[PDB]
């Protein structure tokens, strides 16, 4: 079900536009908020009382950093997310017990975060594009369950 | 449940949307159709291409139910039962495909409105199509 | 939305649990933890090994909630108000974990009621485990 | 994940027993009769208008047939269920286009009818061990989505 040349294009130029330093933090923020259970995995991060402490809070930013630069991993391994993911996965799944439909959330909420950001370049096909991606990390994420 | 921030936030993003609600709606079938393949087998009959006026057409009667669900938010298991029974009983939508229609009119909302679509919004959003989408498939029997 | 058909088979199912609600509600809880292992790490306090005094009491207290919400089918947001805001507000249980412990309370009457659990009255629990299920879910906020 | 040598005992000691003739038509009827929307799936199989229509419907039930017997060759083949199972996820996903979460329900609702026709026989354990199967099955057939 992989991209098209196409596919890889649009995703790869849009990608090349992202804030490494902005773009995760958002999209866990927004996790954090929108599914307030996904909370219970963040005890020791301190205050999420508010969209506002969540959003501006040090933590969730500096995760959220990591777990971008593992979606990038992932767009330069789209032929192989199950290798690039295994020690993730060990982790989320074997470690956290983390049910692995949050990760189909985070991927559409960083969706999300994406047409937020770039608008009307973030077009259907584009997204198209951009759910096979989502949808694969989700997948190879929860490789240990499978 | 909704709250009311909920409620208000949402009335406030859809207000904002404007003469633009039948095209959104339009907009985000098209992201569903596109993203989720298994989706455009409800419409045979439909031609499901770009500027198709088909999916326009349709577009705007999404919006509209969805304008109705906003108007009345307190009562809305009542403002769309018509909807539900024809979703369940007729065309036996498949439950699932309510979340990727909910994500696609996200994505819509989140592409042309920068301002409105905070977190705090977004989240009253998500509630809100998840309760929609809930009356809509409250009628399986 | 739950038939009067739906009412009254889940009435009936229930009705034949009689003494047994408790150890049915705990042997649910037993196959929910073996089947599915990420629902373990809610009860840290809770050793959940084969006749656990703790695990026992607990599906003790989830029969007394099926049966309340039983009992007030019709008036079921109200009955478990209580019970909803624990599971979203402190427990902060993921909704997906609900459709796994109504899957295994469904096996645990199969396993029980062989006589009582026909695909109607099957349906009917279905609905019913997952209005209750809705519920408890209802106050993410 | 899959199974320890005393679960594959469980889970083929008592699989032995199972009708297979009966049981598939009993998964699939009941899945109709709870899941109704499956029903879009089968508009030429006639009347499904009542739960015994459904369930004594010779067509279900020739099909019920089946699938069982794919359950029973994933059985036959748990360490190879992709191998297995890709010419029914080609027809399931690439001509049906069957939403995949249908078959963790038709996996569960097949659970339900074990656990219906062997009682007490099916243990908190054994389940255990089905549901590892079943899932499997449903994650084996939805590969071509993958
Ligand atoms: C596509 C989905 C996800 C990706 C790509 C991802 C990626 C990551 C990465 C890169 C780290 C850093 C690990 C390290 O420090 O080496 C991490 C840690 C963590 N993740 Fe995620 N994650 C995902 C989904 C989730 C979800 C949905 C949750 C909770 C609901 C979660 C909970 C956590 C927690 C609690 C940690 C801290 C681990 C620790 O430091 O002990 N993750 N994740
Ligand atoms: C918030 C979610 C949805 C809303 C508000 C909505 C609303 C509507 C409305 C207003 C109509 C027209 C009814 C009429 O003209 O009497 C309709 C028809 C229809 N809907 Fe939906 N719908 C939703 C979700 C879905 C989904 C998820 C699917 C399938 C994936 C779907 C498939 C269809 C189909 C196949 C028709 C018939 C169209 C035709 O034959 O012209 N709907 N819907
Ligand atoms: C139909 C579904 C459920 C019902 C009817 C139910 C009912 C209950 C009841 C009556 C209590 C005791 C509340 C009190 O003593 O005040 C409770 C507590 C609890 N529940 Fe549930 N529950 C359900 C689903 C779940 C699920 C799916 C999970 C996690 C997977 C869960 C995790 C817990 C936990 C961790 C506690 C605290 C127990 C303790 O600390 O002693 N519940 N539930
Ligand atoms: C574990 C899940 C499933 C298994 C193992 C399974 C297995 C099978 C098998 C063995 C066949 C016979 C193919 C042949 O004639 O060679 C079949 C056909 C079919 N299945 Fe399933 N199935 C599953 C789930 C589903 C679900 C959930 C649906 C619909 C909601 C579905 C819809 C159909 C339809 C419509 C056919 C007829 C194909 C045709 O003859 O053109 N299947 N399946």
């Amino acid at each position: 079900v992989h991209l098209t040349p196409e596919e890889k294009s649009a995703v790869t130029a849009l990608w090349g536009k992202v804030n490494v330093d902005e773009v995760g933090g958002e999209a866990l923020g927004r996790l954090l908020v929108v599914y307030p259970w996904t909370q219970r995995f963040f005890e020791s991060f301190g205050d999420l009382s508010t969209p506002d402490a969540v959003m501006g809070n040090p933590k969730v930013k500096a995760l959220g950093k990591k777990v971008l630069g593992a979606f990038s991993d992932g767009l330069a391994h789209l032929d192989n997310l199950k290798g690039t993911f295994a020690t993730l996965s060990e982790l989320h799944c074997d470690k956290l017990h983390v049910d692995p439909e949050n990760f189909r959330l985070l991927g559409n909420v960083l969706v999300c975060v994406l047409a937020h950001h770039f608008g009307k370049e973030f077009t259907p096909p584009v997204q198209a594009a951009y759910q096979k991606v989502v949808a694969g990390v989700a997948n190879a994420l929860a490789h240990k369950y499978h | 449940v909704l709250s009311p921030a909920d409620k208000t936030n949402v009335k406030a993003a859809w207000g904002k949307v404007g003469a633009h609600a039948g095209e959104y709606g339009a907009e985000a079938l098209e992201r569903m159709f596109l993203s989720f393949p298994t989706t455009k087998t409800y419409f045979p009959h439909f031609d499901l291409s770009h500027g198709s006026a088909q999916v326009k057409g349709h577009g705007k009667k999404v919006a509209d139910a969805l304008t109705n669900a906003v108007a009345h938010v307190d009562d809305m298991p009542n403002a769309l039962s018509a909807l539900s029974d024809l979703h369940a009983h007729k065309l036996r939508v498949d439950p699932v495909n309510f979340k990727l229609l909910s994500h696609c009119l996200l994505v819509t909302l989140a592409a042309h409105l920068p301002a409105e679509f905070t977190p705090a919004v977004h989240a009253s959003l998500d509630k809100f199509l998840a309760s929609v989408s809930t009356v809509l498939t409250s009628k399986y029997r």
